C-alpha cells in the first residue's frame, strides 16, 4: 500500500552520470591518452581517489 | 503538561488522537508506555464491533417481539431498532472509555518520567 | 436499584483489591520475549487505610 | 518377560481403546495395523448383542424342562416363573460378558496393538493416556477409531476429512521456538 | 464440559472471530523468532496496524486485477442480500400496486401499505424473505456472469453486456415478480409457477418488458458509475434513473399482468392511470443509494485513483505529531 | 519430592495442545521419560557393574 | 407434470449450455496463455534478481504478479533450515511439494555492535526445492545442500558489504558476525493458490494436513520477517534437465518441461466443457423427444 509510485528511479548510475559535475565517461580518447609503464596486471584492479 | 481546572477545556476529540499517536510513534516515550498503549488497543477493540453484534440481535429479536411485530412499520422499525441503537452506542463508548483512559495512564506515566508536573518529584 | 448498587460496589471492592496484584510485561532483548511479573505494591499507607 | 510389569498393567479398557484411538488419531499407529483389531471389535459387539437370542431358546429346551424350573413353573405364578426365568437369562449374559472368549481375543488384539506402540515409542507409551471423560466406554472409543479409519480410507479423505499421511514442517525442536513458557506466561 | 462447551465452542469462537481482527490474532498467536528480528509482538502490533489498510487494499486491487469471484461479490453486497433482502420484494409490491388486489386486503396504496402487506405473512418463505433464494440466485447470475464477462471494460460494453445477460435470464427475474406479488400464495415455488404460466401463457408470457428492463438496467449502471467515479454529476444521473423508474415500475406491471395475481391484463396496463408512474421511486432511490452495489471489478481509473488515495491518506496517520526536524537523518 | 514435582512432565502440556509436532517430540531420546533415578547415596567400588540402584525399598 | 418437466429440463438445458460455452472459452484462453508461456520459458531469457530488487523484488515493488507470473527469475543467498510439506501428486505419483525459505536480503540495524550482537533482518522469499515422494518424505534432511556455493567474485573491490543486500561474499570474513555464504538458484516465480473445497484443496493447521499453499500461514509459521512480500508470490526452482536417477536427492528440482502446473488447467477445462456439452444435449434430446 506504502510502495504504490514510490520508487520512480532504479538505475541511480544514469542519475549521477547525467547530474554529477564531471566530464564524460564515454571519451573514447581515454583508452590511451597518456602511456605508463606498467605491467604483470593478472588480476583486476580498481584505483581509489585521493 | 496541561492547564488543570473547572473552566479549562477538557480533551478533544483531535487532542486525544494527537496524544495516542504521539505515545506510540515517539522516540522520547519509553517501551513500557508504547506497549500499555498498544495493549490498550488491541484489548479495547473488541468492543466496538461485540456491542454492534448484541445490537443487530436484540433488534432482530424486538422487530418481531409479540407488540413491535403487529406494530405497523411507521413505529414498528423505530422500535425494533432503538435496542440496536443503544448497544452500538454503548459499545463504542465502552471501547472509548477504555481506550482513552488506559493512553490517559500512559501519558501520566510518561509525563512522570520526563519530570514534566511542578509536583511531581522523588 | 439495590442490585445495580451491589454491582457498582463490587466492582469497585474488586479494582481495590486486585491493587495489590503488581503483574508487568517485563521485555527480554535476548529472546525477544514478553513475559509477565508478579510484585508487590508499594504505597502510602492512608490508601491501603482507605 | 512374564515378571515385567508393562507400562499399562492398570490401564482399563476403556483406557487402553482411548490410548489406541488417540495413537491413530495422531498418526503414530499406521491404519495397516487396525484392520485385526476392527474386525475383533465387530465380532465381540455381534456376539455380546446376540448370546441371550440364541441362549433363551437353549434354557427353554433344557433348564427350563428340569425338576426345578417345572417345580418352579407348575407351583409359583407366572409373574414368579417369567422372573426366574429373566434372572437366569440375565445371570448367564453377564457371565458371557465376562467371560466370552471374543471378548478374550479382542484384548488380546488390544494388547498386540499397545505392545506395537510401545515398541514403536518407547515408553512415551504412557503419554498416550488422560482423564478420559465419564461415561465414554471401550466400545464408544472402538467405534470412534472405526469411523476415523473409515474416513482416512473413504473418498473423502481429502476433501471433507484430514488425509492420514502428515504434512507437518520440518524443523528441529531444540532451536525451535515454543508456544509455552516453563514458569513465565508469553506475550 | 462434555456436553455443553463442546457444542457452545463453535458460537463463542464465530463471535470471536466477527468481534476480533483474525489477523492481528493469527500475528499474535506464533510467538518466538527463528534468527530475524521483528517477530516480537511489539512489531506484530505495530505491523499488523498498517496491515489493516493494507489488505483492505490488496482485497480491493484482487477484484480489480483478478477474475471476479463469487463469494467476494457476495462479502461486498452481503447487506442487500442478506439481511434486507424482502425491500426488494416490498419495492416490487409497491411498483405493481397500482393494478394489484392489495389495496382490498387491508394495505394502502403507499410505501407502508407495501410494507404492511409484505410483512402480513411473516418474515419466513411467505413473508418478509419470500423469494429471497430466488433474487439470491439471480445477482448469482447475471450481475456476476456480466461483471465476469466485462471485466475491466468501458461503459458501453459494460452495458452491453449486463442487458445480453439480463435478455438471457430474464424468466427468473419473472419469476421472482410473480412469487413477490403472490400474496395469497397462489405458487407453491418458482418451479410451480413457471409451469402454471407455461401451461396457461405461451412462453412469451416469461419475456414481458424485457427492453424497459433492460433501459432501465442501462441507465442504473450509468448511475453506479458515476458514483462510484465520485463526479458531481452523479445527481444528474440519479435524476436520470429517477425519470427511467417509471420503466422498471411498468416492466413490473407487465410481468405482473395478466394472471390471477391482478386486477388488470396486458392491453390495461399501458392504460392505467399516469398519476401512478413514479410508484415507489424515493424508496427505490434510497434503497439503492444506501445499499448501491459494490462491483469493483467495473470500477474505472477515476474510481480506483481515489479509493487508493483514501486509503494512503488514512496510511498517512501512522508518523508522531511531534517528530523533530533533525539536520541528521 | 521427585514424585511431587510437575516441572518433569513440563515438557508435555505444550504438546498436549500443539500436535503439530508431536511425532518430532517423540522420535527424541529416551532419557528420564517417566522414570526415576536417584545418584549413588553410598561409595560403592564394584567393578562388576556400571550403575547401581538406589531406589527407595517400598 | 409435464409442463413442470418440460420447464425444469429446458432450464437445465440453458444453464449447462451456458456453462459449457464458458468453459469453452475458458479453456481456450488458457490454452493460448500456456502456449506463450511456453515460448516464453523456451526463449530462455532469465532476469536477475540483484541490488536493490534483492530487497524490494520488482513484483512486489509495482504489485505486478500477472505480469511477472511465469518469469525465469535468477536469485542469490542463502536458505533457511526450516522446509514446509504440501501435498501434491506429480506425474500420477502421490509426494510433497517442499518449499524453504531463501533469504534475499539482509538489514543490519544495530549500532551497539560491540556491545549486544543483535540479530538482522532478513528478507525472504519461499522456493519451491522440488517434490519428493510419500514414501521417500523422511529422506529429506534438515537445512540440506540444495545447491553448492556459488564461486567467489574474481574482484577484490566486491568483498564488501552490499549497499543494498548487505551482503559479503568473501569465503572467510574477517567479522565472524559478518560471515555468509551465498548460493545462486534459478527458478520460476509463481502465484500464491487459495482454498479450493470443490478441489480437494483443504488445509488443516493445526493436524498439520496441507493441501495448497498458504503464503501467509507459512510466513507465519516460519516467523519471517518479509510477510507480505512472501504471501505477494513464491519462486519455483528450475534446474536444466539431469538426465540421471540422482539416488539419495530424492527431492528433484522443478525442470522447464516439468514444472509444477497450475490448478485451472486446459485438461481440466475441457473436461468441464465436454461434461456439459453432454448434459445439455441430453435434455435438448429429451425435450424433443417430450
Ligand atoms: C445459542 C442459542 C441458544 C438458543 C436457545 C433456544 C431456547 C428455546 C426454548 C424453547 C422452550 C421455551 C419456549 C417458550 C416460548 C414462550 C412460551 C409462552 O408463554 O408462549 C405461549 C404462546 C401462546 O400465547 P397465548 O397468550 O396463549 O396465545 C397467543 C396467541 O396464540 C396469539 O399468538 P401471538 O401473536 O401472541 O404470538 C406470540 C409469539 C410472538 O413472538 C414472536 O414472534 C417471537 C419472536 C422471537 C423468536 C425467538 C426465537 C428463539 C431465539 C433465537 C434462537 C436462535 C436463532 C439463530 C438464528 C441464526 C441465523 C444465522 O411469542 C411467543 O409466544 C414466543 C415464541 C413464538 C415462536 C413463533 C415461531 C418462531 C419461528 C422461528 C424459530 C423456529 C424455526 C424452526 C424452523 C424449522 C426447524 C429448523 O405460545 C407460543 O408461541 C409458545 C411456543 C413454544 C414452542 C417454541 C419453540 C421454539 C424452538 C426454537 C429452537 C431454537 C432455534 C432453532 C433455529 C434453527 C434454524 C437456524
Ligand atoms: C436519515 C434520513 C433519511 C432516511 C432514509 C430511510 C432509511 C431507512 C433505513 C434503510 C433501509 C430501508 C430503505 C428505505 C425504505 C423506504 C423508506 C420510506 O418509506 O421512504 C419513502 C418516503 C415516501 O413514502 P410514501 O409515504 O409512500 O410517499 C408518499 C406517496 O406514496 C408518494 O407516492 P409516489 O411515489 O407515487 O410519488 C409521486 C412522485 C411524483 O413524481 C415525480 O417525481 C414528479 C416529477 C415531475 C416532473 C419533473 C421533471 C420535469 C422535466 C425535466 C426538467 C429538467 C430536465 C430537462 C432535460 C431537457 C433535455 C432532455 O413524487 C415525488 O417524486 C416526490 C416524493 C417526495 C420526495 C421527498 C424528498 C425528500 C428530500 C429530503 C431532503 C433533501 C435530501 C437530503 C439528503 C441528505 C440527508 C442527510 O419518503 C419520504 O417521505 C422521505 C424519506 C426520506 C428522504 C431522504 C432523501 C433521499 C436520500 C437518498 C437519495 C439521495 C438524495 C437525493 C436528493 C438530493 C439530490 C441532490
Ligand atoms: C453458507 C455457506 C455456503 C455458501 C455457498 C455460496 C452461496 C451462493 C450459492 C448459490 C448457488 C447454489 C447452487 C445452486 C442451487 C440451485 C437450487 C435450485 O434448483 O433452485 C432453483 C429453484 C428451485 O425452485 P423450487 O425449490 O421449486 O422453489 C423455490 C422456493 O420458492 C424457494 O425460494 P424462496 O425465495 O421462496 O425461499 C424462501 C426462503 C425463506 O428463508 C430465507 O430467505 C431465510 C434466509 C434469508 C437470507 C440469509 C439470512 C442469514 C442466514 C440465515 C440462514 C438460515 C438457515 C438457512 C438454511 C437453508 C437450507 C440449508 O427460503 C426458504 O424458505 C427455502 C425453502 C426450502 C426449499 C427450497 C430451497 C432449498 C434449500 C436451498 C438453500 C440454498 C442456500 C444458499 C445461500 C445460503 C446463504 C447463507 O427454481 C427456480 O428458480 C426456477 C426458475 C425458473 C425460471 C423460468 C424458466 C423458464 C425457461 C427459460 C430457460 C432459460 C432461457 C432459455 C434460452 C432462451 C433463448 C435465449
Ligand atoms: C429495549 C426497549 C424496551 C424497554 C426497555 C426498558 C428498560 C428495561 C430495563 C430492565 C431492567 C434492568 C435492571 C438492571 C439491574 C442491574 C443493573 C446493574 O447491575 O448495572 C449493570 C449495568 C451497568 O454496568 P456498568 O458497570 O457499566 O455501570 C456503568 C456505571 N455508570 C453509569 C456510573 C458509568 O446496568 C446498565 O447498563 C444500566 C442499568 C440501569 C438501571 C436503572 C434502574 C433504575 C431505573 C428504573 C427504570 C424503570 C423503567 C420502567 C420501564 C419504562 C419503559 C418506558
Amino acid at each position: 500500500l506504502s510502495l504504490i509510485n514510490q520508487y520512480k528511479s532504479l538505475n541511480l548510475s544514469s542519475s549521477i552520470k547525467h547530474n554529477a559535475p564531471f566530464i564524460n565517461r564515454d571519451l573514447y580518447v581515454f583508452d590511451d591518452l597518456f602511456s605508463y609503464n606498467l605491467g604483470d596486471i593478472t588480476t583486476k584492479k580498481s584505483l581509489f581517489n585521493d | 503538561m496541561e492547564p488543570f481546572g473547572t473552566d479549562e477545556r477538557n480533551w478533544t476529540h483531535e487532542e486525544k488522537d494527537i496524544i495516542t499517536r504521539f505515545l506510540k510513534y515517539d522516540k522520547h516515550v519509553n517501551l513500557k508506555t508504547a506497549e500499555m498503549v498498544y495493549s490498550a488497543e488491541v484489548e479495547s477493540a473488541y468492543f466496538g464491533k461485540a456491542g454492534a453484534l448484541a445490537g443487530g440481535v436484540i433488534s432482530a429479536l424486538f422487530f418481531n417481539f409479540p407488540i413491535v411485530r403487529n406494530l405497523p412499520i411507521i413505529r414498528r422499525s423505530v422500535i425494533g431498532v432503538l435496542p440496536f441503537l443503544y448497544c452500538y452506542t454503548w459499545g463504542k463508548n465502552t471501547q472509548e472509555e477504555l481506550r482513552w483512559l488506559k493512553t490517559f495512564a500512559a501519558y501520566q506515566r510518561f509525563v512522570v518520567y520526563h519530570g514534566q508536573h511542578c509536583k511531581l518529584w522523588v | 436499584l439495590l442490585l445495580y448498587i451491589l454491582w457498582l460496589e463490587f466492582y469497585q471492592f474488586y479494582h481495590i483489591l486486585s491493587f495489590y496484584g503488581n503483574i508487568n510485561w517485563a521485555f527480554d532483548y535476548d529472546e525477544y520475549i514478553w513475559t509477565l511479573e508478579l510484585d508487590t505494591r508499594r504505597t502510602r499507607l492512608a490508601n491501603n487505610y482507605i | 518377560n512374564n515378571l515385567r510389569l508393562k507400562p499399562w498393567f492398570h490401564w482399563t479398557d476403556e483406557e487402553r481403546s482411548h490410548a489406541i484411538f488417540s495413537a491413530y488419531e495422531k498418526r503414530i499407529l499406521k491404519s495397516e495395523d487396525l484392520p485385526s483389531f476392527l474386525r475383533a471389535n465387530r465380532i465381540n459387539n455381534v456376539s455380546t448383542w446376540v448370546f441371550p437370542l440364541i441362549a433363551l431358546p437353549l434354557f427353554n429346551q433344557s433348564i427350563f424342562k428340569l425338576g426345578f424350573a417345572q417345580r418352579i413353573l407348575l407351583t409359583r405364578p407366572a409373574i414368579e416363573w417369567h422372573c426366574f426365568k429373566i434372572a437366569t437369562v440375565a445371570a448367564s449374559w453377564l457371565a458371557w460378558l465376562n467371560f466370552s472368549p471374543f471378548y478374550r481375543k479382542l484384548e488380546n488384539e488390544k494388547e498386540y496393538l499397545l505392545d506395537t506402540l510401545e515398541s514403536r515409542i518407547g515408553i512415551n507409551v504412557l503419554d498416550l493416556n488422560d482423564a478420559l471423560p465419564r461415561w465414554t466406554t471401550s466400545q464408544e472409543y472402538n467405534r470412534r477409531t472405526q469411523q476415523l479409519y473409515n474416513q482416512r480410507n473413504g473418498f473423502f479423505a481429502g476433501l471433507l476429512y484430514p488425509q492420514e499421511e502428515s504434512s507437518r514442517p520440518l524443523v528441529d525442536i531444540a532451536s525451535f521456538p515454543k508456544n509455552l513458557h516453563k514458569e513465565k506466561l508469553t506475550k | 464440559a462434555n456436553f455443553v462447551i463442546p457444542y457452545l465452542k463453535p458460537v463463542a469462537d464465530f463471535w470471536n472471530s466477527l468481534c476480533i481482527d483474525q489477523h492481528q490474532d493469527s500475528l499474535f498467536q506464533f510467538k518466538g523468532q527463528t534468527g530475524s528480528l521483528g517477530t516480537d509482538w511489539t512489531s506484530k502490533y505495530l505491523r499488523s496496524e498498517q496491515d489493516v489498510y493494507n489488505h483492505k487494499y490488496l482485497q480491493y486491487h484482487k477484484r480489480v486485477h483478478e477474475a471476479p469471484e463469487l463469494t467476494d461479490v457476495i462479502s461486498d453486497n452481503v447487506y442487500r442480500l442478506t439481511l434486507f433482502a424482502g425491500v426488494e420484494r416490498v419495492l416490487s409490491v409497491r411498483q405493481a400496486q397500482a393494478i394489484l388486489k392489495t389495496q382490498f386486503a387491508g394495505a394502502t396504496e403507499n410505501i407502508s401499505g407495501a410494507f404492511q402487506t409484505v410483512l402480513n405473512g411473516g418474515i419466513f418463505r411467505r413473508g418478509y424473505f419470500r423469494g429471497a433464494l430466488l433474487n439470491l440466485l439471480q445477482f448469482c447470475g447475471a450481475p456476476y456472469q456480466s461483471l465476469i464477462w466485462s471485466r475491466n471494460s468501458g461503459i458501453t460494453n459494460q452495458v452491453i453486456v449486463s442487458s445480453i445477460f439480463e435478455a438471457f435470464f430474464y424468466p427468473l427475474d419473472t419469476v421472482k415478480t410473480l412469487i413477490y406479488n403472490d400474496v395469497q400464495g397462489k405458487y407453491k415455488g418458482a418451479f410451480h409457477c413457471a409451469s402454471q404460466v407455461v401451461q396457461n401463457a405461451g412462453w412469451s408470457r416469461l419475456y414481458a418488458g424485457i427492453f424497459q428492463k433492460l433501459i432501465f438496467n442501462s441507465a442504473l449502471i450509468f448511475h453506479l458509475n458515476q458514483v462510484w467515479d465520485g463526479s458531481s454529476q452523479q445527481w444528474a444521473s440519479l435524476a436520470l434513473v429517477a425519470a427511467a423508474y417509471p420503466l422498471l415500475v411498468l416492466k413490473t406491471r407487465f410481468q405482473v399482468a395478466g394472471t390471477p395475481l391482478a386486477l388488470a391484463t396486458s392491453n390495461e396496463v399501458l392504460k392505467v392511470n399516469r398519476k401512478t408512474l413514479y410508484a415507489g421511486l424515493v424508496p427505490y432511490l434510497i434503497f439503492n443509494t444506501l445499499f448501491a452495489y459494490e462491483f469493483a471489478a467495473w470500477h474505472s481509473s477515476t474510481a480506483q485513483e481515489r479509493v487508493i488515495g483514501g486509503l494512503q491518506n488514512a496510511m498517512k496517520q501512522f508518523s508522531s505529531p511531534a517528530a523533530e526536524q533533525v539536520w541528521s537523518s | 519430592f521427585p514424585f511431587l514435582e510437575k516441572m518433569k512432565y513440563n515438557q508435555y502440556k505444550e504438546y498436549k495442545n500443539d500436535y503439530l509436532f508431536y511425532l518430532d517430540f517423540l522420535k527424541k531420546e529416551i532419557t528420564d521419560d517417566h522414570s526415576f533415578f536417584w545418584k549413588a547415596r553410598k561409595v560403592i567400588k564394584l567393578p562388576q557393574y556400571s550403575v547401581f540402584s538406589f531406589v527407595p525399598l517400598k | 407434470s409435464n409442463v413442470t418437466g418440460k420447464v425444469a429440463l429446458a432450464t437445465l438445458g440453458a444453464l449447462t449450455g451456458y456453462g459449457a460455452f464458458y468453459h469453452y472459452n475458458q479453456y481456450l484462453n488458457l490454452s493460448a496463455r500456456w502456449q506463450q508461456i511456453q515460448e516464453n520459458i523456451a526463449k530462455d531469457q532469465p532476469f536477475d534478481v540483484d541490488g536493490f530488487d534483492a530487497k524490494v523484488y520488482p513484483w512486489v515493488r509495482e504489485n505486478n504478479v500477472n505480469d511477472w507470473e511465469y518469469k525465469l527469475v535468477k536469485m542469490r543467498g542463502y536458505f533457511k533450515d526450516q522446509r514446509f510439506f504440501v501435498r501434491r501428486k506429480r506425474d500420477g505419483k502421490e509426494g510433497f511439494l517442499v518449499f524453504a525459505p531463501f533469504v534475499t536480503a539482509v538489514e543490519r540495524v544495530n549500532h551497539r555492535l560491540k556491545q549486544k550482537d543483535l540479530l538482522p533482518v532478513e528478507y525472504s522469499v519461499f522456493v519451491n526445492l522440488g517434490w519428493v515422494p510419500v514414501e521417500n518424505k523422511k529422506d529429506v534432511e534438515l537445512g540440506g545442500e540444495v545447491c553448492p556455493p556459488m564461486d567467489a567474485p574474481t574482484d577484490s573491490t566486491l568483498f564488501v558489504n552490499d549497499t543494498f543486500t548487505g551482503f559479503n561474499p568473501d569465503p572467510a570474513n574477517p567479522e565472524d558476525t559478518e560471515q555468509v555464504t551465498l548460493t545462486e538458484i534459478t527458478g520460476i516465480v509463481r502465484r500464491g493458490e487459495q482454498q479450493d473445497i470443490l478441489a480437494r484443496r483443504r488445509n488443516w493447521n493445526k493436524e498439520g494436513i496441507y493441501n495448497w499453499v498458504d503464503l501467509d500461514y507459512m510466513g507465519k509459521i516460519f516467523r519471517l520477517f518479509n510477510l507480505d512480500a512472501i504471501n505477494t508470490a513464491y519462486i519455483e526452482r528450475v534446474v536444466p534437465s539431469f538426465e540421471e536417477g540422482e539416488e539419495g536427492l530424492y527431492p528433484i528440482p522443478a525442470t522447464k518441461d516439468t514444472f509444477e502446473r497450475p490448478l485451472n488447467t486446459p485438461e481440466r477445462h475441457s473436461t468441464f466443457f465436454n461434461f456439459y456439452a453432454a448434459t445439455s444435449a441430453l435434455s435438448f434430446i429429451s425435450m424433443l423427444l417430450l
